[PDB]
């Protein structure tokens, strides 16, 4: 229609044409479906300035059609002109699909020995902590922990417990939540032990943390090291209740083996 | 549910079938076929 | 405003002088308004009427240079000037025979959905005015009920020589349908019927057609033989593959309990 | 004046008692994507309100429901059910007390009243009814002067209900579908407000944007209600929007209401009429014809049939309309029995007399693409009738019996017939013979056994439709 006009070699008709496109885009969504190859060619022209805005409007039209996934790749390759917008229905559907791609990416990559991972692109992982900044602005903790488990990784999950005024009650039934949900033992126990790390970062000397990971992640040396903390501490409440918890709620082999340690 | 654009915009009823052969054709039928005896 | 760019209105293009000036001036229009996604104050639409007429002469220069995608692109531009959201525009002399030219190329290009949106984009005014609509749509009727009888006789009535260029394309869709519809569908025809319908009475053009059938001629005759061989039957392959359809019929017995 | 106080007190209270009190149960029946047993019932009574005795049809005292049910439009702890019972006892403002009319004058602060009363406790079809049923049963006043924007303001508070619909209750409202049903009918009232005088320039890009908000995420019945808007207003106001579909053609998952699916198939078949694709069109317009058996006795099924069967006449063959003739249709002469009478003839003078004499009714046809090839259909009907009658015929018979003035014009007609495959003829291009003939083997050797995969594919798909029917209870 008004898109075949681009046979000129100068790009200013192309910028005038996109100035027409975003103006009268509200009635002509089928015409770009024939201009898909022209979108590809104008995208693969580097020094031509409007490859990125072509990627924007291509995400728009392929969001109208149903090619949401090349809309997603075009949103990635649509420059900072894409990331400057995060307030719309369009943008919330496509960041839902974007961190959908990110979470299937992370669940795939999470079981790989030390590497050989697929390239997690920087845009889809930067909008992760941008949405965590939106969580901090909204001040909401459980939405922040939902996003913190969307990544299935300790990066922003570490940052939710790195916040200020994190009530250890909510952070402690977060352990309950993650106990009843996470399927593999590949990183559920890792979430457990990083929470007992952050509870050793808590100023009160915590023992519900070691009380739980001692009977799940079954550490024979951590009970000995908190016993050396008992040797330092010299209380009588210190050697009593966690002792009873492991003493009626651990393995028969476990305490009878570790008692000599 | 009935409208949606449209409110703005035995007899001979079975005999109509061969009456389509009676109206355009054969109205002086045995006035020519009855005269096939003596026309030739 | 640009006082008059068409100072050589009857001296359109003996060169590409005003064609380069036309690229520059259409680019000046592109710089100034942008196109017509604007409400307009109707004085910026006066140079849009000038833009209509210089895109008419740009269509004439595009058929002068034979750049048909730029021709039909400027033609789609002029149709968008008639798809322009204000009908309240001044009137040009070519206002309907541009639709006539669009109709004629649109019929020559073998697009019949484009033919019916041509008879549907502005339906009611196509019947009476502009005999360069009625003579093409009754010429479509002549293609419907009696073609190869009125083509040259219709070329004999175009006083406005811009329609013979596109009924040369219609002569091409005449000659290919000769090449598909006088041999390899009949029995035999003699040389004088091909001499009448295939004009100039022995070019390498009707010789090109006679050999384009994949066939060798004799003297003073054109047989249309050696076709539809073997009486084909497709021996037992549907018997096999429709049992391979009965396979997923058993799968339809499977998917239900 | 004593008989018109009992009746609205009865019927309007049986409306909203059932409506509100059952929609409460329908939205506290935590999951219901199908149930909606008072939603479609209230739609069956609001289409009946358009027959019946409106919100108030200025019913001979003051028209008082309009200063009644939108005041204190607040559904608190169930003493507001007693507020609605106070709106039952207060129905005799017309007969007992001082009569105040507040239609068309104080309805605008009444349109401000569902917000001026306290927070909506997640029952929007009561407020959707309060944004539709005041002024859209006042479209039947037909004045449409300075109340066009008033009815449009009632639909602006419908747009406030879309704000509270898909900008509020972010956990699975499921009256989103009921409000799709209500919003569809009030989009046809957007039609009945703008399209009386303008087009819906709001709802052009908002037709596409309401398709956007009901594309995949909460799309149920919204898709083809909006697509019937998309495929109905985009017929009179022009075309290639049907070609704007052709790269994003998407229909329902499951077929909807039978009338809805029927008229939708009718719209797309009528679009394929101007596309001149005659293969899919005949079966989908037959489906649409038999699938809408319920119509008002003034007609509208003969309307749908009238504008249906024209391309079926243009097929080259069509059954006789001796199964559709209606007397008011006989007086209105809508599909012209005389036209298909002349189709069965090879007559030209009476057929073009139908044309020239009845161009006044061709105005109501508006489908003038019929004639320029329907004359061709007349001459093809003649040659089809003759060549189907005769085994062998020559040009000397038919080329001058149908006065084609020449052998070769009938040779071109038979050439286009063989190009259509209708006749199996041959032309002796030596003496001037059509040495016509007929093909052989009309026996059931190879053809019906291959057509039985269509027959039995039909059968097994109806088996699977029976299976999916079995799947719902």
């Amino acid at each position: 229609g008004i898109i075949s006009l681009l046979d000129e070699d100068e790009p200013q008709l192309k910028e005038f044409a996109l100035h027409k496109l975003n103006a009268v885009v509200n009635d002509f969504w089928a015409e770009i479906s024939e201009s898909v190859d022209k979108i590809e060619v104008l995208y693969e022209d580097e020094g031509f300035r409007s490859r990125q805005f072509a990627a924007l409007v291509a995400s728009k039209v392929f969001y109208h059609l149903g090619a949401f996934e090349e809309s997603l790749n075009y949103a990635l390759g649509a420059g900072d002109l894409f990331n400057v917008n995060d307030n719309s229905e369009y943008v919330e559907t496509i960041i839902a699909k974007c961190i959908d791609h990110y979470t299937k990416q992370c669940v795939e990559n999470a079981d790989l020995p030390e590497g050989e991972k697929k390239p997690i692109d920087q845009r889809l992982e930067g909008i992760v902590n941008k949405m965590f900044q939106r969580c901090l602005d909204d001040h909401k903790y459980k939405q922040a922990i939902g996003i913190a488990l969307e990544t299935r990784r300790l990066d922003v999950f570490e940052k939710t417990i790195l916040e200020s005024n994190d009530v250890p009650g909510m952070l402690a039934y977060s352990l309950k939540l993650c106990m009843s949900l996470m399927q593999n033992k590949q990183f559920r126990n890792k979430v457990l032990r990083v929470l007992v790390k952050i509870y050793m970062n808590l100023e009160k000397p915590d023992f519900i943390n070691v009380c739980q990971c001692l009977i799940f992640l079954d550490d024979p040396q951590a009970v000995s090291d908190i016993l050396e903390k008992l040797v330092k501490e010299d209380n009588l409440l210190m050697a009593y209740q966690i002792c009873f918890d492991l003493y009626e709620s651990a393995s028969q082999q476990f305490l009878s083996s570790v008692i000599q340690n | 549910m009935s409208e949606k654009k449209q409110p703005v915009d035995e007899d001979n009823w079975d005999d109509d079938n061969v009456e389509d052969d009676f109206s355009n054709q054969l109205r002086a039928e045995l006035e020519k076929h009855g005269y096939k005896m003596e026309t030739s | 405003m640009y006082e008059q760019l068409k100072g050589e209105w009857n001296r359109k293009s003996p060169n590409l002088s005003k064609c380069g000036e036309e690229l520059g001036r259409l680019k000046l229009v592109l710089l100034e308004l942008n196109f017509l996604p604007t409400t307009g104050t109707k004085l910026t639409k006066q140079q849009l009427i000038l833009a209509r007429d210089i895109l008419e002469i740009g269509a004439q220069w595009s058929i002068l240079r034979k750049d048909i995608p730029s021709f039909e692109r400027y033609m789609a531009q002029l149709k968008c000037y008639y798809f322009d959201y204000k009908e309240q525009l001044p009137e040009s002399a070519y206002m309907h025979q541009l639709l006539g030219l669009n109709l004629l190329f649109l019929l020559s290009q073998n697009r019949v959905a484009e033919f019916h949106t041509e008879l549907e984009r502005l339906p009611a005014k196509d019947i009476q005015t502009n005999v360069y609509i009625k003579h093409p749509v009754s010429l479509e009727q002549y293609l419907m009920e009696g073609s190869y009888n009125k083509v040259f006789l219709a070329k004999g009535n175009i006083p406005a020589e811009s329609y013979t260029f596109f009924i040369d394309i219609l002569l091409d869709t005449i000659r290919d349908e000769i090449a598909g519809c006088i041999e390899k569908a009949y029995e035999k025809i003699l040389f004088t019927e091909a001499t009448r319908i295939l004009f100039f009475n022995t070019p390498k053009k009707m010789t090109d057609y006679a050999k384009k059938r994949g066939w060798v001629l004799g003297p003073n005759n054109y047989y249309s033989f050696a076709s539809q061989q073997q009486k084909p039957e497709d021996t037992t392959i549907p018997s096999t593959e429709l049992a391979k359809q009965v396979i997923e019929y058993a799968r339809q017995l499977e998917m239900i309990v | 004046e004593p008989p018109p106080p009992p009746a609205p007190q009865d019927v309007e209270m049986k409306e909203e008692a059932a409506t509100g009190g059952g929609s409460t149960g329908e939205a506290d029946g935590k999951t219901a994507a199908a149930a909606a047993e008072h939603s479609q019932r209230e739609l069956d009574t609001v289409t009946l309100e358009d027959i019946k005795e409106h919100v108030k049809q200025l019913e001979k005292a003051v028209s008082g429901k309009e200063p009644r049910f939108v005041l204190r439009a607040l559904r608190m702890l169930p003493s507001t059910s007693r507020r609605l019972n106070h709106y039952v006892l207060y129905k005799a403002v017309q007969g007992f007390f001082t009569s105040n009319n507040a239609t068309r004058d104080f309805l605008l602060p009444f349109l401000e009243e569902p917000m001026d009363t306290e927070a909506d406790l997640q029952f929007r079809p009561r407020t959707g009814k309060a944004a539709s049923t005041p002024l859209l049963p006042e479209v039947e006043a037909y004045l449409q002067l300075l109340v066009v924007i008033f009815m449009m303001n009632s639909k602006r508070y419908k747009e406030a209900q879309k704000i509270s619909d898909d900008l509020m209750q972010k956990i699975s409202t499921q009256n989103r579908r009921a409000l799709d049903l209500v919003a569809a009918k009030c989009y046809y009232y957007h039609a009945r407000v703008y399209e009386f005088l303008d087009k819906l320039d709001v709802v052009r890009s908002f037709l596409h944007a309401r398709l956007r908000t009901a594309t995949l995420r909460h799309d149920a019945d919204g898709q083809a209600t909006l697509l019937n808007l998309l495929l109905r207003n985009y017929l009179h106001y022009s075309l290639y929007d049907q070609a704007e579909k052709l790269v994003s053609k998407s229909v329902f998952p499951e077929q909807a209401n039978n009338n809805e699916w029927a008229r939708y198939l009718y719209y797309t078949g009528r679009i394929k009429a101007i596309q001149l694709e005659y293969s899919e069109a005949r079966r989908t317009m037959t489906n649409a014809l038999r699938k809408a058996p319920q119509h008002t006795a003034v007609g509208f099924k003969q309307t749908v049939h009238k504008l249906l069967i024209v391309v079926e006449l243009l097929l080259g063959e069509i059954p006789d309309r001796l199964q559709f003739r209606q007397p008011s249709l006989k007086r209105s002469l809508m599909p012209y029995f005389l036209l298909t009478q002349a189709v069965r003839t090879g007559n030209l003078a009476k057929f073009n007399q139908v044309l020239d004499q009845f161009g006044e009714k061709f105005q109501a046809d508006g489908t003038y693409t019929l004639i320029i090839r329907l004359r061709h259909n007349v001459i093809k009907t003649g040659v089809r009738m003759i060549s189907l009658s005769y085994s062998r015929i020559s040009l000397a018979d038919i080329a001058q019996k149908l006065q084609l003035d020449s052998p070769e014009d009938a040779e071109f007609i038979v050439a286009k017939a063989i190009r259509d495959g209708v006749i199996e003829a041959s032309i002796n291009h030596e003496k001037g013979y059509v040495q016509s003939k007929e093909m052989i083997d009309i026996y059931s050797t190879r053809e019906p056994q291959l057509a039985f995969h269509q027959r039995i594919s039909f059968c097994l798909d109806i088996h699977n439709m029976s299976v999916k029917a079995m799947r719902f209870p």
